Formats: C-alpha cells, structure tokens, sequence
C-alpha cells in the first residue's frame, strides 16, 4: 500500500505544467486531443487602437 | 504386525499418551531477516523526507 501522492495543497502541480511546456513549443498552436491554444484574450483590444 | 512397528506398551490399553515414538512432528523455523529495514527509516523521516516502500 504505496502512496506516491501525499500530495498537499502548498505546492505546486496544477501550475508545474504550464510554465514548462511554454518554453518548448509555444502554446498558441494548433492541436487536437489537447486544448492547446491559450486562454487569452485579443492584444489589439485590452489596449486601445482608438 | 502387532510387534513390527506397534510399540509395546506398559498397559495393554492405556489411558493418557506420552510424547516419545508416536510422530511428534518438528516442522523447521522458518527464518526471514526483514521485508523493510528499521535503522534505515528512523533517520530520514524525523530530518526530513517521507517515504513508501
């Protein structure tokens, strides 16, 4: 009876991911299974070309 | 047959048997040194890391 997740909710798992697969291949792709493409927003819109 | 491997007794029908010549089975201690060691474990977990083996 192992347990490889004593796992506590201070550190980091949730965010591990993120920060690491964006310095691979960049997350703006295209993809299938993955939602890969990122939950962004329009860079033309949050500032102004009024 | 009733002296080849019979065994006289000292009444002819007792009434409480002893334990010599009537196959009292001695099966080996069975001897295992230990699944997990002790003195491995008692130094890291009180310092620092937790472990599952």
């Amino acid at each position: 009876q192992l347990n490889a997740v004593v796992d506590l909710q201070d550190r980091n798992t949730e965010l591990s991911y993120q920060l690491l697969l964006d310095s691979i291949g960049d997350r703006t792709r295209y993809f299938s299974m993955w939602n890969q493409a990122v939950d962004s927003y329009d860079p033309d819109v949050r500032i102004i070309e009024n | 047959q009733a002296a080849i491997t019979t065994t006289p007794r000292n009444n002819l029908n007792p009434r409480s048997w002893p334990a010599a010549l009537v196959y009292q089975e001695s099966p080996a201690p069975t001897t295992v040194v230990l699944p997990r060691d002790a003195q491995a474990e008692v130094q890291m977990t009180n310092s620092g890391a937790q472990l599952a083996g």
